[PDB]
């Protein structure tokens, strides 16, 4: 009535220009499909280009690899919550991800052969984790994703793809269980577009900033996972958040793992090596929940450093410089701006930080969104997802060094492979109601207008300080608790916001308090469902329940074992709801598919004991 | 010419090493050869580099046609004043000594 | 014992109806607030005034949203050090010459469709075998790339050049220019001829007169005069 | 979904129509010595130009050849600090162009790009043509 709303006709939306989307939008375009991309950032801003270590594929530059390998490997970093249909599918099409993506242009570092150079990363094997340390870390020095989402904006500028840069999406348009496409906001303007499509691609990225310190961007909001939430749809395993182990003291920005990749390590206040400790074989190269965890430990045990005591050091000084200008070049200035350190000379000091979110939006290997209806997997028709805001879910617990990257590529393409053989162009697109997505239009206005007690600063500062101290590396239900009390009652003094900027074209104010409304909702089915998940499995560590609980105990022979049914184990994900209007969260839970693609090509491994 | 723009640009920079060596020849072999080397060289390079200023500065179909062509009637009355000097007057070598003379 | 710095910031509001641009002096307590230009924008519109619209996203100097003028030259909002002489107000204002979306926000679509004007992407002339091997490189052609690929479309040395100034129509400016000279050389790119040949006109690279602006405002340290001269070298010696 | 020369067309016809300003560039930049020294490289090399062509203007319409009007001068008997002077103004823009020029020359060889050279070979630019024109002037 208000808001002039432009209605847009294509085969397929893409919501989100990171690395994810920028491979599903050209894809099927590529594939024929008239194809729009509506991102809120110009593509190249996206965290995607952050990204630093690498990306992984068995491409066995430097040594003899197997992608089956890089296989177990992620289910055994999942700590077997991951669905090992998308691991198979993931790391099998790893050496032709990377391939592709060289084959664009990407600048990747060469070896002595004229090969892609692979660095060592943290918990990666050979000879199904008896052969030592791999190197399949694909990279470009250090600015690995700065140079994939480059490379990947450039190839798609070769193709159709019609581009809305600067648009916030709003809400999904559901109709009878199924997406009719998304409602956005156009910033430049200030006008409310609707487009409609016969699929809806949703590749947003992650939900990092729901904390006080975190290595994600200040876009990070999580924003297609909340119209997933809004749509009355559930979200998959959101209380697995990973903590980076080395994320810059104070700033916060990413040291990339690499650093240790490449003979790094760390260093607590005494001068020890103290992964040598935690993790006699892997040592700093064990899985991102070891070492967040080890290094938290030193610290609040009274061994950190600084004046503080508060964080621990990564060494790099040992290695020559040589070497750390060609490997990396990047973290060596960052080093310098946000730090005063020279990389050649001091340690840098680290601690472990928000970096990036193994739960989201639930698919299956192909990329469909699912929800769990009476015990079976239905597909939401005409809904996709890929990257960080999707659960294929190939990462489970625990996410690997330079698996993100991956998933990135391979989903991306996944979903306009799949779009291409269920679907046609030019099939007639589906209507909508006249009045669809006009509640999304209402809650713009009230915020755009809001004059209440609270800011959206005010309100944010609150969220990210509940979650930083009561969902922090451990955990204890007295503790989360008293966080999620917390939490639902920031949501519902939520109606006592505070806006400053009346305006619509450039309204900052208005579109960080819509951030604030998509980090609430992630925020809550976050704390809830660590609350109720009473076990340790991967990031999530409980101290009240140390103990991981399978639907066996595979720590003895399973020789006529009684089978926990499924409601008394964990080995399962959970599914968060959220009414939106009072703020409580729902959790219900589907199994792990344990199956691969081709079990005589690609063994299916069963859960074992997980220890680096 | 396809490569006419580069072709330009390498005779500016030809014409500016041309200028630069007639000052020492100026100075070391006054007469009739360098005074007529000036003359065109001074002209050429003028001419071209008020060409840039006009490209860099003017904008518009008619005031970049009217400031290039009122440029061509100045380069070629300055050759051709400059020739004059040199034929019916002492010529631009001795013109300097004169006037460093005073 | 706090330390009062002031700022000073380029206001503009579109949906004002007869809006004039105005300057407007922020206090920032620097013993309350990050080291970066940025961590004071970002506390100013998150304490003060929650209307001040700017770009910004990685802060950390990576994406290249926060792009501005601050204390007259162009650089990284958030990699840009606040200058803590408390008798000098630090003025910032949007990229030099650029129409103007809202107070510090600029248009870079005509900056972002020059860019893609050049292709920048990699380019053979048989691309049938695309995606089944990798293309091989020799560390000593993928040296060449370094001070090139790093570059993160920030627009500050582009904006701070006076003849993007006065032909940014037509100039294509020194980080397209650049980007340009990066496929150029780039072993793998069977294209090289043509990428020369689309600059032969007396605009795209020739306004050009090494004035080094570029280089002096890179927040990235790199060089896209040395690049430009690379390729103007280039234009006047490659055969047909 | 559209070109590249479309999407400039559209930024122009898109934003010279609107009520956008434009943000401030000269009033605003700060300035180094390399810029300064470039656009002094414009100014002399347009100065000396002009004075070329009131020259060759003066040799086709003053009705006095050029040994006459230095006989006018030297009669006037100034002084050689004046004679110095106006030598110096002379020579002054035509040595800093030069200069500047070899300069300009070198760079169109690729060499002193670095921009610490670009400071140093303008300091050393700086001191030749003062260096230069003092030695003219005192000829
Ligand atoms: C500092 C850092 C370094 C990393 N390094 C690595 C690495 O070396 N290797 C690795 O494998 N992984 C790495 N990761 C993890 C990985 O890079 C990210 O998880 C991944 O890039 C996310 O990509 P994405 O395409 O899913 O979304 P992003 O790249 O985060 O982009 C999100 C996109 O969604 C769009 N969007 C969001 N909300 C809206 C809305 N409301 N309307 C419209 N559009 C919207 C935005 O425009 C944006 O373009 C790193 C992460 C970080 C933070
Ligand atoms: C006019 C501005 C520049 C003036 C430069 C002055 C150079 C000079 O004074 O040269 C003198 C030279 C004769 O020298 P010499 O016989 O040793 O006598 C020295 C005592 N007068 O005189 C000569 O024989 C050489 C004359 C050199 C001419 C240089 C031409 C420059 C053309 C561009 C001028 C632009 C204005
Ligand atoms: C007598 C001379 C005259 C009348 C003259 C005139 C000019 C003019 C009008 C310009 C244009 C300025 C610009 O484009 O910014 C110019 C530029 C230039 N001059 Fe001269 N010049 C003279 C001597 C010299 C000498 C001796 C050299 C050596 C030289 C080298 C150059 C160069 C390299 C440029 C190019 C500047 C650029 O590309 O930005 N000139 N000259
Ligand atoms: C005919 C003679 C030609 C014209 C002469 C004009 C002289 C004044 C020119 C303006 C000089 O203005 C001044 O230049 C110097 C040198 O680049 C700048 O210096 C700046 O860059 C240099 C390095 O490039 C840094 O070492 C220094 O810390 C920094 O402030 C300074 O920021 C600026 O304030
Ligand atoms: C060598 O070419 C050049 N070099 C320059 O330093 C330059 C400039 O620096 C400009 C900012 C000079 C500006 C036009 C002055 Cl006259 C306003 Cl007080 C400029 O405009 C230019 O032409 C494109
Ligand atoms: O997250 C990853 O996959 C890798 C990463 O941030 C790093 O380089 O440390
Ligand atoms: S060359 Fe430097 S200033 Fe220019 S766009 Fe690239 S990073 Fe930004
Ligand atoms: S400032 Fe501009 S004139 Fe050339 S050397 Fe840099 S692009
Ligand atoms: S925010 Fe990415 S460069 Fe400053
Ligand atoms: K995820």
């Amino acid at each position: 009535t208000q808001y002039p709303v432009v209605d847009h006709e294509f085969d397929a939306v893409v919501v989100g220009a990171g690395g994810a989307g920028l491979r599903a939008a050209f894809g099927l375009s590529e594939a024929g499909f008239n194809t729009a991309c509506v991102t809120k950032l110009f593509p190249t801003r996206s965290h995607t280009v952050a990204a630093q270590g690498g990306i992984n594929a068995a491409l066995g530059n430097m040594e003899d690899d197997n992608w089956r390998w890089h296989f177990y490997d992620t289910v055994k970093g999942s700590d077997w919550l991951g669905d090992q249909d998308a691991i198979h599918y993931m790391t099998e099409q790893a050496p032709a991800a990377v391939i592709e993506l060289e084959n664009y242009g990407m600048p990747f570092s060469r070896t002595e052969e004229g090969k892609i150079y692979q660095r060592a990363f943290g918990g990666q094997s050979l000879q199904f984790g008896k052969g030592g340390q791999a190197h399949r870390c694909c990279c470009v020095a250090d600015r690995t994703g700065h140079s994939l989402l480059h490379t990947l904006y450039g190839r798609s500028l070769r193709y159709d793809t019609s581009y809305f840069v600067e648009y916030f999406a709003l809400d999904l348009l559901m109709e009878n269980g199924e997406c009719r496409g998304v409602i956005a906001l156009c910033i430049e303007d200030g006008t409310i577009h609707r487009f409609r499509a016969k699929n809806t691609v949703i590749a947003t990225g992650g939900y990092g900033r729901t904390y006080f310190s975190c290595t994600s961007a200040h876009t990070s909001t999580g924003d297609g996972t909340a119209m997933v939430t809004r749509a009355g749809l559930p979200c998959q395993d959101l209380e697995f958040v990973q903590f980076h182990p080395t994320g810059i003291y104070g700033a916060g920005c990413l040291i990339t793992e690499g650093c240790r990749g490449e003979g790094g390590i760390l260093i607590n206040s005494q001068g020890e090596r103290f992964m040598e400790r935690y993790a006699p074989v892997a040592k700093d190269l064990a899985s991102r929940d070891v070492v967040s965890r080890s290094m938290t430990i030193e610290i609040r045990e009274g061994r950190g450093c600084g004046p503080e005591k508060d964080h621990v050091y990564l060494q790099l000084h040992h290695l020559p410089p040589q070497q750390l200008a060609t490997r990396l070049p990047g973290i060596s200035e960052t080093a310098m701006i946000f730090a005063g350190v020279d990389v050649t000379k001091e340690p840098i000091p680290v601690l472990p930080t928000v970096h990036y979110n193994m739960g989201g939006i639930p698919t299956n290997y192909k990329g469909q969104v699912i929800t769990h209806v009476n015990g079976e997997d239905k597909v939401v028709p005409g809904l996709y997802a890929c990257g960080e805001a999707a659960s294929a879910s190939v990462h489970g617990a625990n996410r690997l060094g330079a698996n993100s990257l991956l998933d990135l590529v391979v989903f991306g393409r996944a979903c306009a492979l799949t779009i291409a053989e269920t679907c046609k162009p030019g099939e007639p697109v589906p209507s909508i109601k006249p009045n669809a997505g006009e509640e999304s239009v209402a809650n713009l206005d009230k915020l755009r207008f809001a004059d209440g007690t609270i800011r959206t600063s005010e309100a944010r500062l609150n969220m990210q300080k509940t979650m930083q101290s009561h969902a922090a590396v451990f955990r204890t239900g007295s503790i989360l608790q008293e966080g999620c009390e917390k939490l639902s009652q920031i949501y519902r003094d939520l109606a006592h916001l505070k806006t400053f900027d009346r305006g619509i074209v450039w309204n900052t104010d208005l579109v960080e308090t819509l951030e604030l409304q998509n980090l609430m909702l992630c925020a809550l089915q976050t704390i809830y469902g660590a609350e109720a998940r009473k076990e340790s499995r991967g990031a999530h560590a409980r101290e009240d329940y140390k103990l991981r609980i399978d639907e066996f105990d595979y720590s003895k022979p399973l020789q006529g074992q009684q089978k926990r049914p499924f409601e008394e184990h964990w080995r399962k994900h959970t599914l968060s709801y959220v009414d939106v209007k009072s703020g409580k969260v729902t959790l219900k839970y589907r199994p792990v598919i344990d199956r691969t693609l081709n079990e005589e090509d690609c063994s299916s491994v069963p859960p074992a004991i997980r220890s680096y | 010419s396809s490569k006419a723009a580069s072709l330009h640009w390498t005779s500016e920079r030809a014409v500016s090493a041309l200028l630069l060596g007639l000052l020492p020849a100026a100075y070391l072999y006054p007469g009739p050869a360098v005074d007529y080397s000036l003359a065109a060289a001074l002209t050429l390079h003028g001419h071209w580099g008020l060409g840039q200023v006009i490209t860099d500065y003017v904008h518009g179909d008619t005031p970049i046609k009217v400031a290039n062509t009122g440029l061509y009637v100045l380069s070629a009355i300055t050759f051709t004043g400059l020739c004059y000097f040199n034929y019916y007057d002492v010529g631009i070598c001795k013109a300097v000594a004169m006037l460093w003379s005073i | 014992t706090s330390r009062i710095k002031k700022f000073s910031i380029y206001r503009w509001d579109p949906d004002k109806p007869g809006d004039k641009p105005r300057m407007q002096t922020y206090e920032v307590d620097l013993n309350k607030c990050g080291p970066m230009v940025l961590d004071a924008l970002i506390k100013i519109k998150n304490e003060l005034d929650s209307t001040l619209t700017f770009r910004r996203s990685c802060r950390e100097g990576i994406c290249g949203s926060c792009a501005m003028n601050i204390a007259g030259g162009n650089t990284l909002a958030c990699t840009k050090k606040i200058d803590p002489d408390l008798s000098k107000t630090t003025k910032i204002y949007p990229l030099p010459h650029m129409y103007v979306v809202k107070d510090l926000v600029p248009d870079l679509s005509n900056f972002y469709a020059q860019y893609k004007s050049i292709e920048p992407y990699l380019k053979k002339k048989d691309e049938s075998k695309q995606g089944k091997e990798q293309y091989l490189q020799s560390i000593e052609d993928r040296q060449k790339l370094d001070g090139l690929y790093e570059c993160i479309l920030c627009a500050c040395c582009s904006t701070s050049c006076p003849s993007y100034w006065w032909n940014g129509d037509k100039y294509l400016g020194p980080a397209v220019l650049m980007q340009a000279y990066r496929w150029m050389i780039d072993s793998r790119d069977d294209y090289t001829e043509e990428r020369l040949a689309q600059l032969q006109d007396p605009f795209s690279l020739y306004r050009c007169h090494t004035i080094m602006n570029c280089t002096r405002t890179c927040p990235k340290g790199l060089n896209p005069g040395k690049a430009i001269a690379e390729i103007k070298k280039m234009m006047a010696t490659y055969k047909e | 979904a559209t070109t590249a020369k479309e999407e400039m067309a559209r930024f122009w016809e898109k934003n010279t129509k609107s009520s956008r300003p434009l943000s401030p560039h000269i009033s605003i930049y700060k300035w180094s010595l390399p810029m300064a020294m470039s656009i002094t490289h414009r100014g002399t090399g347009v100065a000396l130009s002009l004075g070329v062509s009131l020259f060759s203007l003066a040799a086709l319409l003053l009705p006095e050849q050029f040994p006459h009007y230095v006989a006018v001068v030297k009669s006037l008997s100034l002084s050689p600090a004046l004679i110095y002077s106006a030598k110096f103004a002379l020579v002054f823009p035509l040595s800093y162009h030069t200069w500047n020029g070899i300069r300009h020359l070198v760079w169109d060889m690729g060499k002193g790009f670095k921009l610490s050279q670009v400071e140093q070979s303008g300091v050393v630019v700086l001191i030749l043509t003062l260096l230069s024109s003092a030695a003219i002037a005192a000829m």
